[PDB]
């Protein structure tokens, strides 16, 4: 044990190698020596809490290791586990998830370390900084998504609250907040009319109610010079939540009303009804014009939010797509002067029906959007910045975009539609590009699952490898 | 009454004395019932400021007041806010009475008005006394929204500048409460300036404040300048979970003492941090070899140190046998004198069980090694015995057992052991029978 303890901080490629044979020696020792446990669990939830020094994720998913093959095992060691929280909001380097994950057990059985988390969450919602305030919040919507409201209503109700008082906060904050709700709207149910509530109070300050009047949204009330107010964040989250609703099935008759409003309003709009008409009337480095690229970047995301929606609702019409032209149009008009909020399963379905869209029944609905060139450019390209950002990174943006299996089902999908595109014969190349990049990114990536995939496209392996050389 | 009449209409009912206060058991409960029967009752225009009156009844009775301790649930109303306000600032001079209101409306309800409230703040803090003030003070982070912390920084600034009794509160308010990067370099240098004249009492947590704000590298040339307005003070917590909670802080303390420390002799403080570092890399245990094997930090003054600083030295055992154990075998005269003379010094701590300890330390030291390490073990077990015998004649029994197993050294070395056991026995006689 002193060996396997010293390995860790020996590592500080073989490093990685020496940090993964002393988690392996911790996590059989433990599995062994039955009457050794409880020095073990000291042990490392001591070396867990000692200094914030540098990045102690791999201790945490020791922590996880350790803490799930053994349940009962964290009661017998309790009331250390305050002592850690105590100081959770000092480093926080997104480990607090982790190790809230990993101490879940800890806290739905027992309610005095349930009391104490909460007092620590009400310390750090009214801090004063945003540092400790960003991980509060975090920590926070795991909280609130961890226990189930199904049937502590009021308790339910009253914990809501608390969160509803953090809307008034700074911008990162407001950012982050949204995909929680996503998240613990998809858990429960009365919580989805609260918090669908709170979101027509948030965005009923924002919409401008009225007719006849160019630019619907008052984004000049968001200037500043720093931003506190994404915009388009907000309407791809009120999307997804509407969506979620009609699915899983008055506000939602407002919230329908509006988003006709605004696209039809949007449709019959012009650059010179906006701030920035064209020409010159911003530059980098300059007050007025620093503001204006808020309200550029801010508008672009906004068209695309509304595009998807405009699509996800438009079954098989030619007018809505029509209306979907217009706005890539205007998103071109603004793009050409100087990321993207759009969904796995949404791209996943937009190439599908671009290309290889055969069917009768369409009554060249698709033919009107295949007429731009442009807009097949712009579609694979934010499949190429999405594969890009799954390579770079470990997840990428939008709902359901860290859960494995969509991940895997999606690339699976968008793969068949390239190898079909460039094999059927600038846009070839750029398809190439996207094919080595799924690629490399699933070689890097998704280790045990390379057979299932060389099935999907369609055992030994080196078979269908060779085929594909071949093809 | 008309306020009266109107506690009792809906919402909570207020019982007269000591009664609590009748209402459902909820906080939102009496904002939707109380709240609500007194928009219904707001149809006279006219009656609401008479209504304003009927609370002043409520102000008006101090034992309504004791009651009261609900408070804030009344002074919620938007149309009623600053009825409240004008209330408190009238109490305020009148008269822990303060504390109460102070909490109340610390991290209470916002307003627009909030600059309203930061200057009447400020007014009132300049003729309010030292404990209301410090209260305040701690109120005013929670009252301020954020918005406007910029002038309320610049305030506290030019308040700190004259204020001797409310440096301490002040500073930890800002400690405590976010600043711009700006203000950042004036409250440094603001601190940094008062710490040599700074008070005994609120030294530790200005130190703590002026510690833990900064990351920089200049900070770096501030632990130069820390170097000698610290030394010239002549709790220590603060100063240890700072630096256990910044390593970067260790970095710029090393960094500091290499390239100033070298060419302005040293310090006792000096010496108790770099033992502090070592006992929290250990690169500044290897810095402090090369320095001693140059020729710093004499021992003459170590012993003087070792003998003021009781509680350094009664602080953590194992860092003394550490750097004994280091000296032991150092091939210069400096470092192995100065290991005796520490064992020498560590030989006086007065813990029984750390000084037995560091004694089966010699004897393990004596037991093995190169002849040189034997024969100044040999020596400093002499000038034990030659300060106190009845101290060493305690842990006897090790003594006497390492004696029995002395396979084979030279003929002066048997001459020293013998030497030591004959003294031993012969000296504490009065219970040395079991040696002899």
């Amino acid at each position: 044990v002193d060996l396997g303890f010293s390995l860790m901080e020996s590592y500080e490629m073989p490093a990685q190698q020496a940090c993964k044979l002393g988690a392996s020696i911790l996590l059989e020792t433990f599995k062994v020596h039955e009457p050794i446990r409880s020095d073990i669990l000291e042990q490392v939830l001591n070396r867990v809490l000692t200094k914030a020094a540098s990045p102690v994720s791999h201790f945490i998913d020791l922590l996880s290791n350790i803490v799930v093959s053994a349940p009962l095992v964290l009661q017998n060691s309790s009331s250390r586990v305050t002592e850690t929280f105590d100081n959770l909001s000092f480093l926080p380097i997104d480990t607090v998830q982790g190790l809230l994950r990993a101490v879940q057990p800890l806290l739905k059985v027992s309610m005095s370390v349930r009391d104490s988390l909460i007092l620590v969450l009400q310390k750090a919602i009214f801090s004063r900084q945003l540092d400790a305030r960003k991980a509060a919040v975090a920590g926070f919507l795991l909280l609130l998504r961890n226990f189930k409201i199904l049937g502590n209503e009021a308790f339910c109700l009253e914990i809501l609250g608390s969160l509803r008082r953090c809307l008034s906060q700074q911008a990162d904050v407001r950012l982050m907040l949204y995909e929680g709700f996503y998240d613990v709207l998809r858990r429960n149910s009365q919580l989805a009319s609260s918090i669908m509530e709170t979101l027509l109070s948030q965005i009923k300050q924002y919409y401008l109610p009225q007719q006849d009047l160019l630019p619907p949204l008052k984004l000049e009330g968001c200037i500043m010079i720093f931003l506190q107010e994404p915009l388009a964040h907000l309407l791809c989250c009120i999307q997804h939540c509407l969506a979620w609703y009609k699915s899983t099935v008055g506000f939602e008759q407002n919230f329908e009303e509006m988003l006709e409003s605004v696209t039809r309003r949007m449709i019959k709009s012009e650059l010179e009804d906006f701030e920035l008409d064209k020409s010159a009337d911003f530059s980098p480095s300059s007050g007025v014009g620093v503001k204006n690229n808020i309200y550029a970047i801010q508008v672009m995301g906004i068209c695309e939010v509304l595009i998807e929606y405009n699509f996800k609702i438009g079954n098989f019409s030619k007018n809505k797509f029509e209306d979907v032209l217009g706005l890539f149009t205007c998103y071109n008009k603004l793009s050409e002067i100087l990321r993207s909020f759009l969904s796995m399963g949404f791209v996943s379905t937009l190439l599908t029906a671009l290309f290889r869209d055969n069917a009768q029944s369409h009554e060249e609905s698709l033919a009107v959007l295949r007429s731009s060139t442009e807009f097949m450019r712009y579609a694979v390209s934010v499949a190429l910045q999405k594969v890009q950002q799954l390579e770079e990174m470990g997840q990428t943006d939008g709902p359901d975009g860290q859960n494995p299996e969509k991940m895997f089902q999606n690339l699976c999908k968008i793969t068949r539609v390239l190898l079909w595109r460039y094999t059927s014969i600038s846009i070839s190349l750029l398809c190439l590009e996207g094919l080595l990049r799924i690629f490399n990114t699933m070689q890097q990536l998704y280790a045990a699952r390379i057979p299932q995939f060389l099935q999907a496209l369609d055992i030994n392996v080196t078979e269908k490898a060779a085929f594909q050389i071949r093809q | 009454g008309v306020f009266e009449e109107l506690l009792r209409t809906s919402g909570i009912i207020l019982k007269v004395g000591e009664g609590q206060n009748e209402i459902a058991v909820d906080q939102t409960a009496f904002q939707k019932k109380l709240r609500v029967a007194l928009e219904k009752h707001p149809s006279y225009p006219g009656v609401v400021n008479e209504f304003i009156s009927g609370l002043e009844s409520h102000i008006k009775d101090r034992s309504q007041f004791k009651n009261c301790l609900l408070i804030k649930l009344l002074l919620g109303i938007k149309i009623l806010q600053p009825a409240v306000v004008t209330l408190l600032l009238e109490k305020i001079p009148e008269f822990n009475f303060p504390r109460l209101i102070v909490n109340q409306f610390k991290w209470l309800d916002g307003l627009l008005d909030s600059q309203d409230l930061v200057k009447k703040l400020m007014q009132m803090l300049s003729v309010s006394p030292v404990p209301i003030q410090h209260d305040i003070i701690t109120s005013l982070p929670e009252i301020l929204e954020d918005s406007q912390q910029n002038e309320v920084a610049r305030e506290l600034s030019c308040l700190l500048k004259q204020g001797r009794r409310l440096t301490v509160p002040i500073l930890d308010a800002l400690s405590r409460l976010d600043l711009d990067a700006e203000l950042l370099a004036k409250v440094r240098q603001s601190a940094m300036t008062i710490v040599p004249s700074v008070k005994l009492e609120d030294l530790p947590v200005v130190i703590k404040f002026i510690l833990h704000n900064v990351k920089a590298a200049d900070a770096v040339e501030v632990i130069s300048d820390l170097r000698k307005s610290l030394d010239l003070s002549s709790l220590f917590d603060v100063i240890k979970l700072a630096v256990r909670f910044q390593k970067d802080v260790s970095e710029a303390w090393i960094k500091a003492i290499e390239n100033s420390t070298s060419v302005s002799d040293h310090k006792v403080l000096d010496l108790i941090v770099l033992l502090l570092i070592h006992s929290t890399r250990k690169q500044t245990e290897k810095v402090l070899r090369s320095k001693i094997r140059l020729g710093c930090m004499p021992e003459q003054l170590m012993q003087n140190a070792f003998q003021n600083h009781s509680m350094v030295i009664k602080d953590f055992f194992p860092s003394i046998l550490s750097l004994a154990q280091t000296f032991l075998h150092s091939a210069h005269p400096a470092v192995v004198s100065f290991g005796s003379c520490m064992y020498k010094q560590a030989f006086a701590v007065f813990d029984s069980y750390c000084q037995q300890e560091v004694v089966c330390a010699l004897v393990t030291h004596v037991c093995s090694g190169n002849e040189t390490e034997l024969d100044i073990s040999l020596d400093v077990l002499t000038d034990l015995v030659i300060l106190h015998p009845s101290l060493l004649l305690r842990y006897a029994t090790f003594v006497k057992t390492i004696l029995d197993s002395m396979q084979k050294l030279n003929p002066c070395q048997i001459r020293k052991l013998f030497y030591i056991l004959s003294t031993l026995a012969f000296s504490q006689r009065q219970e040395g029978s079991y040696i002899q």
